[PDB]
């Protein structure tokens, strides 16, 4: 009952709030995974990993730029936003609200919100292969030899670039080949992160979980601590729940959360 | 180190 929420909310003081691949994709954003999310022949599972780029690192940048520049047209949804608005008028409050997102393509912040972490990195983020320089990036194209590169027809022909003009490492003391800032399958999660999150899930008061289950990952790794201590849960999902039953708002975050964070 | 996915 959404009443019953309400009531939490009014008192709660440190809001954490997981956020899933759902709400990314209520802005139209492609994950890649799953029937039809394929680019040319592959899925993510292929591309994103340390092999893949070892290997063939022209094609997987050809597969991030597409993803960098099909951002430019895909917006934060209201759920983005209402999650913003709420973190500004509960701050004035002395309350907090932090995010946790898996998500990378970076809508949280466009949407406005400050205390957030990213914790599978972002699109919009380089690091360095030789000295590990972790920096933003927003240029289009983030380098020219990739310029209009990155079809997603299957039938595209690879660009095949040569690595020395993918992009690299600005500090010419350096000039290291660049990659993508993001967690691939295979990889573990900056343990400064971690070590935050748990900090903050700690201190909560109420927890959401917005467009994925606390019952899988990455939700899974925490709901388990704060349930524990007795904090109250809400799943904002489009996921149903067995007829003989944490609250859960089934439903598009873009529906079901900005009245419930008014 | 955590393994994204849990390395499923
Ligand atoms: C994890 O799901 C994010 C990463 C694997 C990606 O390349 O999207
Ligand atoms: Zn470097």
């Amino acid at each position: 009952d959404l009443t019953a929420f309400r009531e939490h909310f009014a008192k709660a003081k440190h809001i954490a709030i997981i956020t899933g691949a759902g709400v990314s994709a209520e802005s139209g954003v492609p994950t890649f995974r799953g029937p039809g999310g394929f680019w040319r022949k592959w899925q993510a599972q292929d591309l994103a990993t340390p092999e893949a780029f070892s290997r063939d690192p022209s094609l997987v940048w050809e597969f991030y730029h597409y993803r960098r520049e099909v951002m430019r047209s895909k917006m934060p949804n209201p759920a983005h936003l209402a999650i913003a608005e709420c973190e500004a008028r509960l701050g004035q409050q002395g309350r907090s609200v932090v995010i946790i997102t898996q998500n990378i393509d970076e809508l949280h912040h466009r949407a406005g919100s400050k205390h957030v972490y990213e914790i599978h990195g972002s699109l919009f983020k380089t690091r360095c292969m030789s000295c590990g320089e972790v920096k933003a990036n927003h240029k289009s194209p983030i380098c020219p030899a990739l310029d209009g590169k990155g079809a997603p027809d299957p039938n595209t022909k690879e660009a095949r670039i040569p690595v020395e003009l993918l992009p690299r490492c600005e500090r010419k003391s350096c000039n290291g080949l660049l990659r993508p800032h993001v967690v691939w399958f295979g990889e573990t999660l900056d343990s400064d992160i971690l070590t935050a999150v748990e900090r903050e899930l700690e201190k909560c008061d109420l927890c959401l979980v917005v467009g994925t289950s606390s019952i899988v990952y990455p939700a899974a790794m925490f709901a388990p601590q704060v349930a524990s201590r007795g904090v109250p849960v809400a799943e904002f999902n489009m996921e149903c729940t067995p007829a003989t039953q944490k609250y859960h708002f089934e439903g598009p975050c873009g529906s079901t959360l900005p009245p419930a964070l008014e | 180190g955590v393994l994204k996915e849990y390395g499923v």
